């Protein structure tokens, strides 16, 4: 039930300031300290700083002009704060619980991925991608949802809000043009396509744009 | 800083078999009998998951295949037996010097026997079609290796100019990978061709998998 | 004690006190016979100043003796401070003779009495022997200084008798013998003034002067350490010579990594020259 | 200094002390002008003797007010220890001198009467009867020693008495007699003051410290003591150190409450206790 | 050794309100601003689950409901806001000397609306009158309070001797209880009536519920 | 997936031994103490002892002279033998993994219920429990597995092999005639039985007793 849970802006402007919030449940700020570590392609795993329960700050002496980190433990709240972002800052950072007693972090939050750029977010295309025709219907029938013209990274694509999950297969962004583009496959029995109803719900949370795309047979 | 270097970059293993993965530290992160370094994995749009803390200790609830050895600036992360859900990154951190530094990584890749890839063809919708572009996505799906050559056939004309290639990471249970290889037109280059197939080489078979679509 | 012997000729200053003092006492037995002889007016007295002598000598070959034995569960620290000790008593020793030399001055300072000067000469080049034996004396420091500064002290000693003698017969200035007694006791006092504030600083528990001037710098290091918050009761101390004995407690965070900080702070402190450390760390409440 | 002048007279105690010293030093620098007249050597051997057994108080007081000042950085400790040294001085400065008056006996002995008044030696009987009276009921090891000098002052002055009342040469053996009597009144003095400068076990702690380790060794999860150093600082006042090897996943915390109560019940003010934990 | 004392034995709360069960020791568990006392829950046959330790600390995993406070001697476990899976036996143990030391226990019950019983009624069956028994059983389901009446009527006669009632514990999810009524008879006492009911009394409604069967 | 299971004898002789070999898995026995903690009606929970990594074992004083805890770290597994069992030892005794730098148990092992008596196991008798007759069919039909004469705890009484478990009510065993007696309580739709299969699974492993019978309409 231990739980980091970073909430984040996916775009910010060259030279503004980050501000991610990470909520924690299941242990307590006041016997914890909490890490702040970010990955990119890049430069992999990179460690960023720690706050320590009686309010104690560490940073990486490459941050220690543009990083700030706070916390509020009634509200079980942590704060990390940096400043001057450039183009190398793009990441995934993660608020991660250190194990106790250790110099390892044992809990990790899912992340949220910053992108440092100047250009603004595109809601998403979503396209339902069916079989050509009846053409090799088979026992085993294949569709696809193309999500092209989005930014920035990530969205969340589901089929039937998460009631079908074996076969799915959704594949990373590509950037061409400054914009994304991804598509995902599923694969289901003949038997149940077109006979009940598929959707691919694509969410993409920088512009809070829920698409809940019918697939339909031509 | 310590660096530390892991090394092989990639790692190929089978089922059941050990895989081992080394971490060289550049000065000793040792301390009184204590070595400061612990093994992370980081599976498929995951966070990193602690395996091993102190380079010895299992961390409470890891499965026992994971096994921790090392001193000074040498350590070694084994699994054994090799599972599929273990394709994953996997990274050494020390945490005997300030600042924490991780290492590059190693991909752990599981070896299994070869599977023809599932091919299957998607013409452009006809929202996107009214939209104003036409994008043609082959799907390759549950196929062994990584390595995998797409073609695209328009009546018979050879083009590498707008294709989009995607790859997966490594399935957990089937270890298998899938390729989206995407292209785009705008209206009248879609419209002014009739045939499209998308084209499948793989080492499996020497003959290539044929997906076609008319109009 | 068949044994005794082989062990204090196996040290280096063990065996030249031992040799200094049985030299020390063959010139006693000489000297105590030619004052049987019924020269014995001024030579008795010299005689006991020089038993003194073989007595500081027999302290510091005993303390450099005692300083080698194993520790025990009465002693456990060993019997190291023996050295620190003898340089102590020596030093407390020189000034004591220091001032009856203060003294002998005030005798014939009002009253001069006039009462074949060699037995001064022979104590001279026994002293010019000692110091080049003991030149060293620039656990054993305490006990080589304080034992150099004896024989310094005793070699002065000569010198002014010796002066004082040649101002008498060929020069006939009766003035300038107390003077130099006066001014050769300054002497010897300024002499054993530094080994006496060293050993009263380490029998005091004092920090080691050397250890004192990087201690601040090991504090602030060992306060940006991850998760410590405080640093307290920091004691360190000279146990012998080179040998420092330090302890410190510190609060960390309730979830520190103990083993992380405590090997740093060992090794902080290890740089710093401390041999013996101990660190206590309490976990905070939050 | 006037106000030191009207200090002593509102107390009682410290008057007496005050009367102690100034009737020390003052019949000090009689019996040296009477020896310096005379040749008593006893008479002056005394004469010393107390001398320095009124230096011993007055460094005892000194001692005592340096020992009250503030620690620094310097001094970590304090200035407690300055007590300890003071005693052990006195101790050097009375084996010096006794020594040095077995000299001037044995010489004498080998090779001026003037007995003029030689009535003095019954007045330093009083005089010293009324200082071991006066003294017969952290200030332990500055007092005990004095305490001892005195009574070795009045056996003194009995042998100075016999010594004139002979007079009317056995002035050399009362000499080597009164040194002899100084050597084996400071050998206690200076085993106290020598255990505590050698950072040797407190012996008022040895018989202890064995249940306290047996007891420490009991806490759950402790596997093996180590480096355990007990020492005197100074009156009742101990340090002690130890390093404890516990369990990879003990309860360091409760290890380390339960160690400084088994060591501050046994009497160990300062306590430092090192946990580390074990591999295996 | 310490000896703990729990107060009350018993508890009843109601949902969504705070409940706090206090512990007792005989002597201080306290050392240096720790305090070496630990909560525990036990729900109905299950092993004991950690919820705090040294007084003060939640441990990872347990709902933020629960707190504990206290030093010395007195320690207070509070739950806020109470739930439904909260029925459980709450426990203190001190761990500050020389044996570990458990308190008696805390029973919390849970408050809410009362609820008839759903009464059922079970003949023997077939198997155990060829064996040579005949147990007639009343099951009484899904009812509040504890306090409740069961009579057996055999043709109008009431039967006090081989009656066995078994309660259980309270339910995680609603809160309810059950009741086991069984009677046990050999063949002829069996067979020489026909009518047998069971009585259900129950303060939700003044007339009691009948369960009857015949033969 | 730390897990401690022991695995001991139901039944003990009086004035015998005891003897408990508790298996962990999830976490080592060279970092982690194990505690041997015994709950009985009458006592309550009582602290047996601890075993340590290096093999230093630790015993409540009143059980000094008749316990004895080892372990073995290869195969991950701590033996418990007590010695003299009398008539007050009968208990549900569990290993505990040690929170670990504190003095609490944060993973426990289900227990195993040792009973000390001179009598001897006996396999358990299943009777089958319908309603009588169709009399109240309702929308909601209760059905019963009656567990007698058996002997010592426990058995693991369950429905379609565990398949449906809302509404199963089993109720706490009583002691007559030596002997013992349970009741089990199940409630299932109408329009389900007896449409299906509804069958009364009991284990018994003092016994080594199976059974897998339906359940009949009268």
């Amino acid at each position: 039930e231990v739980q980091l849970q970073e909430s984040g802006p996916g775009l910010v402007a060259p030279s503004q300031s980050l501000s991610i919030t990470c909520t924690v449940s299941g242990f307590s700020l006041t016997n914890y300290a909490v890490h702040w570590v970010r990955q990119s392609p890049g430069k992999g795993l990179e460690w960023l700083g720690v706050i320590w329960s009686n309010g104690r700050t560490d940073y990486n002496a490459a941050f220690i002009s543009r990083l700030s980190i706070s916390k509020d433990n009634s509200k079980s709240q942590v704060f990390f704060k940096m400043n001057s972002l450039q183009a190398d800052d793009t990441a995934i950072y993660y608020c991660a619980r250190k194990l106790a007693y250790e110099g390892a972090m044992d809990y990790w939050g899912q992340g949220t991925s910053v992108t440092v750029s100047s250009a603004k977010t595109t809601p998403p295309s979503v396209y339902p991608l069916a079989p050509g025709s009846a053409a090799q219907t088979n026992s085993m029938v294949t569709l696809g949802c193309l999500v092209k013209g989005y930014f920035p990274e990530p969205v969340t694509v589901t089929w039937n809000s998460g009631s079908l999950s074996s076969g799915v297969h959704t594949f990373p962004a590509v950037l061409q043009s400054d914009l994304y583009t991804l598509s995902s496959s599923v694969t289901v029995p003949s038997s149940t396509w077109p006979s009940e109803t598929v959707t691919c719900n694509v969410a993409h949370p920088a512009s809070s744009t829920k698409v809940d795309k019918k697939i339909v047979p031509r | 800083d310590i660096v530390l270097t892991q090394s092989p970059a990639s790692l190929a293993v089978s089922l059941r078999r050990r895989a081992t993965i080394s971490c060289r530290a550049s000065e000793s992160v040792d301390g009184y009998g204590h070595s400061f370094m612990h093994w992370y994995q980081q599976k498929s749009g995951q966070p990193p998951k602690l395996l091993i803390y102190r380079a010895s200790n299992l961390e409470s609830g890891v499965p026992a295949r994971f096994s921790g050895s090392g001193s000074r600036t040498d350590f070694t992360l084994t699994i054994d037996p090799v599972e599929a859900d273990d394709a994953a990154t996997y990274y050494c951190q020390q945490s005997n010097e300030d600042p924490y530094t991780f290492g590059s990584g190693t991909k752990l890749e599981i070896k299994r026997a070869d599977a023809a890839p599932t091919v299957s063809i998607f013409p452009p919708s006809s929202e996107q079609l009214t939209s104003g572009g036409a994008s043609v996505v082959c799907f390759l799906n549950n196929f062994y290796p990584k390595d995998i050559n797409v073609k695209w056939k328009i009546d018979g004309s050879e083009r590498q100019n707008g294709v989009l290639n995607s790859w997966t990471d490594q399935d957990s249970k089937d270890s298998t990978y899938s390729m989206s290889s995407t292209l785009t037109l705008t209206k009248d280059e879609y419209e002014r061709h009739n045939s499209y197939t998308c084209e499948a080489t793989h080492k499996t078979s020497t003959s290539p998998i044929v997906k076609s679509f008319n109009r | 004690i068949s044994g005794w012997f082989r062990s204090i000729l196996s040290d280096k200053t063990s065996r030249n006190l031992f040799f200094f003092l049985c030299l020390n006492l063959s010139f006693a037995f000489v000297e105590l016979l030619y004052g049987i002889w019924s020269n014995c007016l001024g030579l008795i007295s010299d005689s006991f100043h020089m038993f003194f002598d073989s007595t500081a000598i027999l302290a510091g070959l005993a303390a450099s003796v005692i300083s080698k034995w194993r520790d025990n569960d009465a002693f456990s620290y060993g019997y190291v401070r023996a050295e620190v000790l003898a340089g102590f008593v020596n030093g407390l020793f020189l000034i004591f003779t220091a001032f009856f030399i203060f003294s002998e001055g005030v005798e014939r300072a009002l009253a001069p009495p006039d009462v074949l000067l060699l037995v001064s000469i022979l104590g001279f080049v026994v002293n010019l022997i000692g110091i080049f034996v003991f030149k060293h004396g620039g656990p054993s420091r305490q006990i080589l200084q304080g034992v150099f500064l004896h024989i310094l002290a005793d070699t002065l000693g000569s010198i002014g008798v010796i002066a004082s003698a040649i101002m008498m017969q060929n020069f006939g200035l009766m003035i300038a013998d107390p003077i130099c007694s006066i001014l050769i006791a300054i002497l010897i006092v300024v002499s054993v003034i530094p080994l006496l504030r060293e050993s009263v600083g380490i029998l005091m528990q004092r920090t080691p002067p050397l250890l004192e001037n990087s201690l601040p710098q090991c504090y602030q290091r060992v306060q940006q350490l991850q998760g410590v918050y405080s640093l307290q009761e920091q004691h360190f101390w000279t146990l012998c010579s080179d040998v420092y004995v330090g302890t410190l407690k510190l609060i960390v965070a309730p979830d520190a990594d103990a083993r992380w900080i405590l090997s740093q702070t060992h090794n902080i402190f290890t740089q710093a020259g401390v041999r013996q450390l101990y660190v206590q760390i309490d976990f905070a409440a939050m």
